[PDB]
């Protein structure tokens, strides 16, 4: 007997039930990973990569090594069924739309080849569907009342034991010779990205970098926007570090510092917040659109393309705006409050922008954009949705004067303006024109103009969506 | 081998694409100034249109809704709008 677990979204050796089931008791194991689309969305494949060669790495130490193949599934798995005789295929469950129904075609081409299908819940606290039958059928609209619905159910269960020399066993992984330049974890250059100006990595891939990551963020438990060393959120998209992991160890800390077995929910408000997406969509293929969405305002938003590529570029003219698509294109990765600047300058704020269109740039640069979080939070943030209740929109201008008056963050990812001072770095359109001289950057030559009025463009978005809800 | 134009290139992204961003655009665009009942009275006709692709929700789905926003309750603007 053989067996084949396939890789997607769990990038990772500990608390995998899917891949340790798989070897209970097979005579063979292979770990594959099927790998089948910019330019600025390098971070997110540089990511990727470092997560494969991490998981290679842990694979070797286990005498075993990673399977990256190239193609589509439907197309590779039938030929790899007969060529190495499977009949285990372990995978971890995907409850996404575009998921669902590409494992149920795989699955069925597998179990008309003979080979038997073992999915597992691995990527999720819960299991969704058994919240949404809590709340009769459907997903719970807001939040609030996804937190009464997951103290309605019994506690989960630990995570599965690592894979590690036991759980192996006398179980030989097949790595034959030539095994490299054709199973090998491929490089940016080998896709076709230019990595000649690209930088050290800020959020470096991989498992090892997750449990690091995890270990120093609970050691902090017991202002600033620039990226943290104890950053989890993109590893919990890949898969690097498992929710559930995250929650014991929250949970076990907690009880430490404490007395009370029974921490709050603010406790496990990234990992709640997360999972709360994850069954709002699961039901929902038409998620990450507006028309044919049961759970979406219907919005007249304005079709300009031209002020599309200006904000996703970072060329605004507000450096407010500009200095956090710099950082989202460079670093893939920027703080929540920033997503609620870019997002209100986009869509209910200045340029009447569709929120879809400024969901396919986050999900090309942000590197913890999975398709449920990154859907659901444009819709609640351009007040499309109902998921949490609504903040007034953010002055680009005036929001980051206070978090630091000398515009630091500024000066960081934009260097045209570092000859600016406090009272223009945040509107050097209002200053005078031998200022700019001074600084080596004049506006509307090194630097772009304010692409909108602030004051005007406010007023008409505020009416238009007065009259909207006033409708609905 | 014999695979004809094997040079992979990899695309620009989509706003770029669909757009053009004139290296002008990247600096003197502006968007233009606009009437407000002018621009209000047009998305009423389209609203219309876009009126029963609205969402639409059963007896449990609004008190869901009711215990967040308190326009629900009340009837009348969200708090972020009204302004």
């Amino acid at each position: 007997v053989n067996a084949v677990h396939w890789f997607r979204k769990g990038l990772r050796l500990h608390d995998n039930p899917a891949l340790k089931e798989c070897i209970q008791g097979a005579d063979t194991i292979r770990c594959v990973y099927i790998l089948d689309s910019s330019n600025v969305g390098i971070n997110r494949w540089r990511f990727l990569l470092q997560c494969l060669e991490d998981l290679d790495a842990n694979l070797r130490k286990l005498n075993s090594r990673l399977f990256v193949i190239r193609g589509q599934p439907a197309d590779v798995f039938p030929r790899l069924f007969k060529e190495w005789n499977i009949t285990k295929l372990s995978i971890e469950y995907d409850s996404e739309p575009f998921g669902k129904e590409r494992d149920a075609a795989i699955k069925k081409l597998a179990t008309e080849a003979g080979v038997e299908v073992i999915v597992r819940i691995s990527h999720t606290l819960y299991d969704l569907d058994k919240i949404i039958e809590l709340n009769g059928g459907q997903p719970p609209l807001t939040y609030k009342r996804f937190q009464t619905l997951v103290s309605k159910m019994e506690p989960l269960e630990m995570p599965a034991d690592t894979i590690t020399s036991d759980v192996i066993g006398k179980c030989m992984t097949p790595l034959s010779d030539d095994h490299d330049e054709k199973y090998g974890v491929p490089s940016l250059e080998e896709l076709g990205f230019d990595t000649d100006g690209l930088s050290s990595a800020v959020w470096p891939g991989g498992e090892t970098e997750a449990l690091t990551r995890l270990e120093r963020h609970l050691e902090r438990k017991a202002n600033s926007l620039l990226a943290s060393p104890t950053g989890l959120s993109p590893y919990l998209r890949f898969g690097c570090l498992s929710c559930r992991l995250f929650y014991f160890k929250l949970t076990d800390l907690y009880k430490k510092v404490k007395k009370n077995s029974s921490p709050p929910l603010s406790l496990y408000g990234q990992l709640l917040w997360r999972e709360f997406f994850y069954t709002a969509a699961t039901n929902n293929p038409r998620f990450d659109k507006m028309e044919g969405n049961p759970i979406c305002v219907q919005i007249p938003w304005d079709k300009n393309p031209e002020a599309l590529a200006k904000w996703a570029e970072g060329r605004t003219g507000f450096p407010w705006i500009d200095a956090i698509m710099t950082q989202l294109r460079q670093e893939g990765w920027i703080h929540h409050l920033a997503r609620h600047a870019v997002a209100c300058f986009l869509t209910r704020g200045d340029l009447w922008i569709s929120w879809e269109e400024g969901m396919k740039v986050f999900e090309e640069l942000l590197l913890d954009a999975d398709w449920s979080i990154n859907a659901g939070s444009w819709m609640w943030l351009s007040c499309s949705s109902f998921f949490q209740q609504f903040f007034h929109c953010y002055c680009p201008v005036g929001f980051g004067r206070r978090t630091d008056p000398n515009g630091d963050y500024i000066r960081r990812y934009l260097p045209v303006l570092r000859g600016f001072p406090a009272k223009y770095i945040y509107d050097p359109w209002n200053a005078p024109e031998g200022i700019q001289k001074v600084a080596k950057c004049l506006i509307g030559v090194n630097y772009p103009k304010p692409m909108v009025n602030h004051a005007e463009a406010s007023r008409l978005n505020i009416e238009r969506m007065k009259q909207i809800y006033q409708q609905l | 081998e014999s695979e004809h134009f094997i040079k992979c290139v990899l695309q620009d992204p989509i706003w770029l694409l669909m757009a053009d961003a004139d290296s002008s655009v990247m600096m003197t665009y502006q968007l233009p100034s606009r009437n407000l009942e002018a621009v209000l009275k047009e998305d009423r006709e389209k609203l219309k249109l876009l009126q029963k692709l609205q969402p639409r929700f059963t007896e449990s789905q609004k008190q869901e809704l009711r215990e967040v926003h308190q326009w629900m309750q009340t009837g009348g603007l969200p708090a972020a709008i009204d302004v």
